[PDB]
C-alpha cells in the first residue's frame, strides 16, 4: 500500500493555437543599473506552465523512485513516449519530453485549431499508464496535487463566452476520455469506471474577461471543471508560492548568517511532530566555531525556490556538502535542522530537546574508563578477517548455497567476538606474544579447528611456562600478578562458552587438567450452567458407585 | 509556549445557574480550582512561557514570558469585568498576546474565554466575530492565525439552556467556519471542570518519556546501547504506522571514510559504551557499580581512532540491513567524542552512494570508492546522474527566480563554472529552460538576451566562444516549429575547459 503517494500523476499542459497566443502585456527591463528592437510579448501562459513544472518538480522530488511523473506540451502534432526506469524519474526528461513535444507558436495550423489533441497529450503527459490506470491516483490527489499544480490537464485558451468555454471544455474532456481509453487498450491499464478532473484555466493579463465568479465544484460526472484567475508578476509568485504550499502542506522558512528577497525552505508535512510551522531561525555550518550537533526528524527533500538570490544559495551551497545545520533562537535549543547528500538537498523539522549529543568531556569515570591502552593485536586480528563492503545487490560469492551478504557480515561481525578481548590494560599476561593467538584465532579469517589446535598449542606452551616456574610482571607478589592474568583469561572465555560449544569443551579439558589453586426452563438452566466443574469419580462411577485404590 | 484566556468580561461576571462554583465570584472559583492550561504545562510542556493576561477588548497585557502559574491565577482573580464580551474575539486576543509575549514562534494553545449570554439579536457577539464566508477582498484576514491552536467555548449545563443561549451552536458554527476549532459539545448536566479541561488539555504535544533501555553485542570490548524511540516518517507502511519502543540491539558493522561522505542524518543521540552479559544467569547488559568495570579497558569510549589520520568511520548496520557511518572526535588529550546514530528515514539513507539496501560482506563487493581509507573520492557522479531534487529547470516560486534568473545568465561568470559539482547549476537550468522553451520570439526583451551580452566583441574573435555556444542557439529555434525537437535535458551541459588562452 506504499504506492499510492501523492506525487503518483502531474501534467502540465501549454498549447499553441492563437487563442492563447495573444499577448499578455508582460514586459520585463534588466537593462536597468541582428535582430529589430521588438518589445518583450511573453506569454502569461508561459510562466503558467513554468510553475506547474516546479510544483511537479518538486512532486518528483517528494517521490524518487516509487512514483514518476513526466511533462509533455501541446502542439500541431503529438509526440507520447513513456518509460518505467526509476532513474528516469527526475524532471530532466519531462522537461526533455515538454520541450520534444512541442512549445507555443504563433503561427498554428491552417486545420485542426482546438485543444482535442493538446487534451491527448496532457492525457498521454498524465502518468500511470496514460492516464487510464491513473483512477486511484486522481482519486488521491483530490486535494493534494490539485492544491498544488494542475494533475490532469491545464487548457489555456481564450474563452469567447461561458457557452464557447464550457463546449471547449466539454470537447478536451471527450478527447481526454478517449486517450485514457486507448491508452486502456493495453493490459496493465484498466477502463475507466470513474472519472475525477482537476481543471486549470489561464489567461492574458489585460485580454478579455467574460468570466463569473464561482467556486470550485464538480460541474459534471463525466469531467469536473474548475477554474482559477492568476495574473502577472507579484500576484504570480505569491500563487505559486500558496501552491507549493498547499502540494505537501508545508510551510516557509528564512535561514541567515550565510558564514562568508524572500527566502524559503520547502518540506513534507512531517512537520506536526514540532508543532502544537514558520521556522524562524539562522543557519549553522558545522565546524569547532558553532555547535555541529542537533537533533534531526523527518527528513524530506526540499528544492528552493529562490536560489537566484545570495542567502538561499548560499544555505543551499553550505547545506548541500553534507554539513549539519544547527538551529538556535532568532542550554542550547535546536527547533530546526538542515542535512542534504550529494545532488539532494533536505530540510527537517527538530524537536527542541537532546542536542547535547557531544556531552562527556572527560571519560576518567565512565565503566570502560580511563585505560586508552586497548589490545591493539585482537582488534588488528578481528580487522584481519573483517572484510565488508555493499553492493548494489546481494550476491552468492561462497559457499553454503545461495549465501545471503547480510548473513555473511553478521557472521563475520559475530567471529569477530568469540574470544578476543580487544582491551589488553585490564591484564598483564598481554605482555607474552604466544598466548595472544588464542584471541587471534577466535576472529581471524582461519577460524575452524585448525585454529583450535593453533589454540591447543598456545596452551601447551602456557603449560611449558607454568612449569618452567617463571614470575611475570603486572605492570604485590608475582603470584598476585599470576592470579589476576589466569581471572582475566577466564572471564575472556566465559563468554565464549556460552558462544559456542567448542570453548566450553576447551574449558572443560583445561579445568581437568587444572593445579596449584419457561421461567423454570430458563431459571434452572442458567442455575445449572453457572456449575463449573466435575470431577473425576462421577462421570466414571457406574451404577451410582465406584471403586476405589484401583492401582491394585 | 502556554497561551491562557482570562474571561475579564462583564458578561462573564454573574453566576451559571444559582450561584458561583465555590460559593462566591469567578475569581474565588478561579483561585480554588483552574483549567487544564496550566497544569499540562506544569506536567508535560516544561519548557513553555505563559502571558497571563486578562482581556476582552483591548490588550491589557502586562505578564512577560514566564511559566509562573501564580501570575496566571493571579491574573484569573483579577479577570472581574471589562466593557466587552466576544468568545471568538477573546480567543484571538488571547492568542495574539501569548505569541507576542511569551515567543512569537513558540506554539500554543488557546481557547474561548467568555459568557456569551447576550441574546440573539441587536447585541450578538457570534455575528461580528464568524465572519468568513465572505469578503473575498480580504480573505487574508487574522483567522486563521500563525499557530496551531483549536479555540474552545466550553459548556457544562443543560441542553435546553445551551440551545436557548446558542452557546453549543454558536461554537458548532465557529468550528465549522474555522475548520475544527473546537470540540463537539459532548457533555451536559451539572458538570465540573472535566470537558473545559479536555477541551484546554491540547497543550502537552511535545512530551518526552525519560526512559533507558540496553542491547548485547557480543562478547567484545566495545559495544552499543539503542536510543529512545525515534520520530516517525514515511519510509515503509508495511501493515500500518505505530509508535515506536526500545530497540533491542544494533550491531556495529563496516568501516567507511569519515570526512569524505560523512554519514546519514541521526534519529537520537546515543553514547558508545561496553556492555558485557556472559554467564551471569539472563546476563543483563551491563546500577551504579560501573566504576568496578570502570577499571577494566574498554575501547567503547576511547572510540576515535582513525577517525582522522587514517579516514576511518564506524559504520553501524542493524538486523534488517539498517546501515549508517558516524565520525567521531580527532582530539584524545582533551574532550574527545563518541557516538551512535541511525541513517536517514528517507528513500535512500546515502543519495551519494547509491542504494545501501545490500549492507553485507566484501565476497561480492562492487566498488571500494574508499575502503576506510578516502582512497577515492567519484561520489557524487556530476555527470548525468543525480537526484531529482536539483533537477535542469528553474524555480520561480518566490520572488527572487524568472526574473533574477535572466540577470544570473546574463552574469553567470560571477557563480559559474567553478562550482558546478553540486552547488552551482543555475545557469545550466536557465540555459536548458531557454534551449526548451523556444524563446527566440520573445528575445527581443530580456528572455534570451542573456548571449548577447556575452558577444559584445567582434565576430572576427576567437572560435571558442562560438563552438561554446552554437549548440543552444541552434536547438532553440526548433521548439518554435511545434513538432519534434532536440531534448538536451537529460544529458547535463558540464564544464568545458577553457584552454585555448596563451598564459
Amino acid at each position: 500500500m506504499k504506492i499510492f503517494s501523492e506525487s503518483h500523476k502531474t501534467v502540465f499542459v501549454v498549447d499553441h493555437c492563437p487563442y492563447m497566443a495573444e499577448s499578455c502585456r508582460q514586459h520585463v527591463e534588466f537593462d536597468m543599473l541582428i535582430i529589430p528592437l521588438a518589445p518583450i510579448s511573453k506569454s502569461l501562459w508561459t510562466c503558467s506552465v513554468e510553475s506547474s513544472m516546479e510544483y511537479c518538480r518538486i512532486m518528483y522530488d517528494i517521490f524518487p523512485f516509487k512514483k514518476l511523473v513526466n511533462f509533455i506540451v501541446s502542439d500541431s502534432g503529438a509526440h507520447v513516449l513513456n518509460s518505467w526506469t526509476q532513474e528516469d524519474q527526475n524532471l530532466q526528461e519531462l522537461m526533455a519530453a515538454l520541450a520534444a513535444v512541442g512549445p507555443p507558436n504563433p503561427r498554428a495550423d491552417p486545420e485542426c485549431c482546438s485543444i482535442l489533441h493538446g487534451l491527448v497529450a496532457a492525457v498521454e503527459t498524465l502518468c500511470k499508464i496514460t492516464e487510464y490506470q491513473h483512477e486511484a491516483r486522481t482519486l488521491l490527489m483530490e486535494n493534494a496535487e490539485r492544491v498544488g499544480n494542475r494533475g490532469r490537464i491545464i487548457c489555456i485558451t481564450n474563452a469567447k463566452s461561458d457557452s464557447h468555454v464550457r463546449m471547449l471544455e466539454d470537447c478536451v474532456q471527450e478527447t481526454i476520455h478517449e486517450h485514457n481509453k486507448l491508452a486502456a487498450n493495453s493490459d496493465h491499464l484498466m477502463q475507466i469506471q470513474k472519472c475525477e478532473l482537476v481543471l486549470i484555466h489561464t489567461y492574458p493579463v489585460g485580454e478579455d474577461s467574460l468570466v463569473s465568479d464561482r467556486s470550485k465544484k464538480e460541474l459534471s460526472p463525466v469531467l469536473t471543471s474548475e477554474v482559477h484567475s492568476v495574473r502577472a508578476g507579484r500576484h504570480l509568485a505569491t500563487k505559486l508560492n500558496i501552491l507549493v504550499q498547499q502540494h505537501f502542506d508545508l510551510a516557509s522558512t528564512t535561514i541567515t548568517n550565510i558564514p562568508m528577497y524572500d527566502v524559503e525552505l520547502l518540506h513534507h508535512k512531517d512537520a506536526h511532530v514540532d508543532f502544537l510551522e514558520t521556522i524562524t531561525l539562522k543557519w549553522c555550518t558545522p565546524r569547532t566555531n558553532n555547535i555541529e550537533l542537533h537533533y534531526c526528524t523527518g527528513a524530506y527533500r526540499i528544492s528552493p525556490v529562490d536560489v537566484n538570490s545570495r542567502p538561499s544559495s548560499c544555505l543551499t551551497n553550505f547545506l548541500l556538502n553534507g554539513r549539519s545545520v544547527l538551529l538556535e533562537q532568532p542550554s542550547k535549543v535546536i527547533s530546526h535542522m538542515l542535512s542534504s547528500h550529494g545532488g539532494e538537498i533536505f530540510l527537517h523539522v527538530l524537536s527542541s530537546s537532546r542536542s547535547i549529543l557531544e556531552d562527556p568531556p572527560s571519560i576518567s569515570e565512565g565503566c570502560g574508563g580511563r585505560v586508552t591502552d586497548y589490545r591493539i593485536t585482537d582488534f588488528g586480528e578481528f580487522m584481519r578477517e573483517n572484510r565488508l563492503t555493499p553492493f548494489l545487490d546481494p550476491r552468492y560469492k561462497i559457499d553454503g548455497s545461495l549465501e545471503v551478504p547480510l548473513e555473511r557480515a553478521k557472521d563475520q561481525l559475530e567471529k569477530h567476538t568469540r574470544y578476543w578481548p580487544m582491551i589488553i590494560s585490564q591484564t598483564t599476561i598481554f605482555n607474552m606474544q604466544a598466548v595472544v593467538p588464542l584471541a587471534s584465532v577466535i576472529v581471524k579469517e582461519s577460524l575452524t579447528e585448525e585454529d583450535v589446535l593453533n589454540c591447543q598449542k598456545t596452551i601447551y606452551n602456557l603449560v611449558d611456562m607454568e612449569r618452567k616456574n617463571d614470575p611475570l610482571p603486572i605492570s604485590p607478589k608475582r603470584d598476585e600478578q599470576y592470579r589476576i592474568m589466569w581471572n582475566e583469561l577466564e572471564t575472556l572465555v566465559r563468554a565464549h562458552i556460552n558462544n559456542s560449544e567448542k570453548h566450553q569443551r576447551v574449558l572443560e579439558c583445561l579445568m581437568a587438567c587444572r593445579s596449584k589453586p419457561s421461567l423454570w426452563s430458563n431459571r434452572i438452566n442458567t442455575a445449572n450452567s453457572r456449575k463449573h466443574q466435575e470431577f473425576a469419580g462421577r462421570l466414571n462411577s457406574v451404577n451410582n458407585r465406584a471403586e476405589l485404590y484401583q492401582h491394585l | 509556549p502556554t497561551v491562557v484566556v482570562m474571561d475579564v468580561s462583564l458578561s462573564m461576571t454573574r453566576p451559571v445557574s444559582i450561584e458561583g462554583s465555590e460559593e462566591y465570584q469567578r475569581k474565588h472559583l478561579a483561585a480554588h480550582g483552574l483549567t487544564m492550561l496550566f497544569e499540562h504545562m506544569a506536567t508535560n510542556y516544561k519548557l513553555e512561557f505563559t502571558a497571563l493576561v486578562v482581556f476582552s477588548s483591548l490588550w491589557e497585557l502586562m505578564v512577560p514570558f514566564t511559566r509562573d502559574y501564580n501570575t496566571l491565577q493571579e491574573a484569573l482573580s483579577n479577570m472581574d469585568d471589562y466593557d466587552k464580551t466576544c468568545l471568538e474575539s477573546a480567543l484571538v486576543g488571547v492568542c495574539n498576546i501569548v505569541q507576542q509575549e511569551w515567543g512569537g514562534a513558540i506554539p500554543c494553545q488557546v481557547v474561548l474565554v467568555t459568557d456569551g449570554c447576550l441574546g440573539i439579536g441587536r447585541g450578538s457577539l457570534r455575528h461580528s466575530l464568524a465572519t468568513q464566508n465572505q469578503r473575498s477582498e480580504s480573505n487574508r484576514f487574522p483567522l486563521p492565525f500563525p499557530f496551531p491552536s483549536k479555540l474552545y467555548i466550553m459548556c457544562m449545563a443543560n441542553l435546553e439552556e445551551l440551545q436557548s443561549t446558542d452557546s453549543l451552536e454558536c461554537l458548532e458554527r465557529l468550528i465549522d467556519l474555522n475548520n475544527g476549532e473546537g470540540q463537539i459539545f459532548t457533555i451536559d448536566g451539572p458538570l465540573c471542570l472535566k470537558n473545559v479541561q479536555s477541551m484546554f488539555g491540547k497543550l502537552i504535544d511535545l512530551a518526552y518519556t525519560p526512559f533507558h533501555a540496553v542491547l548485547k553485542c557480543g562478547h567484545l570490548t566495545a559495544d552499543v546501547q539503542v536510543f529512545p524511540r525515534p520520530e516517525p516518517f514515511v519510509v515503509d507502511e508495511e501493515i500500518d504506522p505505530i509508535p515506536k519502543v526500545i530497540n533491542t540491539d544494533l550491531e556495529i558493522v563496516g568501516f567507511i571514510d569519515i570526512a569524505d561522505i560523512s554519514s546519514p542524518p541521526v534519529l537520537s543521540r546515543h553514547l558508545v559504551l561496553p556492555i558485557a552479559l556472559n554467564k551471569e544467569g539472563d546476563e543483563v547488559g551491563t546500577n551504579s557499580a560501573n566504576q568496578i568495570a570502570g577499571k577494566i579497558p574498554n575501547f567503547c569510549v576511547l572510540l576515535h581512532g582513525s577517525l582522522k589520520v587514517e579516514g576511518m568511520v564506524a559504520i553501524v548496520q542493524l538486523g534488517p540491513e539498517w546501515h549508517g557511518m558516524l565520525y567521531s572526535q580527532a582530539d584524545s588529550k582533551k574532550k574527545s567524542n563518541l557516538m551512535m546514530s541511525l541513517f536517514e528515514p528517507g528513500p535512500e539513507p546515502l543519495p551519494w552512494l547509491g542504494k545501501m539496501a545490500q549492507l553485507g560482506p566484501i565476497s561480492d563487493a562492487k566498488e571500494n570508492p574508499y575502503g576506510e581509507d578516502d582512497n577515492k573520492s567519484p561520489f557524487p557522479l556530476q555527470p548525468k546522474n543525480k537526484r531529482s531534487y536539483a533537477q535542469n529547470v528553474t524555480v520561480w516560486i518566490k520572488p527572487s527566480g524568472l526574473q533574477t534568473d535572466v540577470q544570473k545568465i546574463l552574469r553567470n561568470a560571477r557563480k559559474l563554472p567553478e562550482k558546478t559539482q553540486t552547488f552551482y547549476k543555475e545557469l545550466n537550468r536557465l540555459r536548458k529552460a531557454a534551449l526548451a522553451f523556444g524563446f527566440l520570439d520573445l528575445l527581443k526583451g530580456v528572455a534570451d538576451m542573456l548571449e548577447r551580452e556575452c558577444t559584445l566583441l567582434p565576430e572576427t574573435a576567437h572560435p571558442d566562444a562560438a563552438f561554446q555556444l552554437t549548440h543552444a542557439a541552434q536547438q532553440l529555434k526548433l521548439a518554435s516549429t511545434g513538432t519534434s525537437e532536440y531534448a538536451a535535458y537529460d544529458q547535463n551541459i558540464t564544464p568545458l575547459h577553457t584552454d585555448f588562452s596563451g598564459s
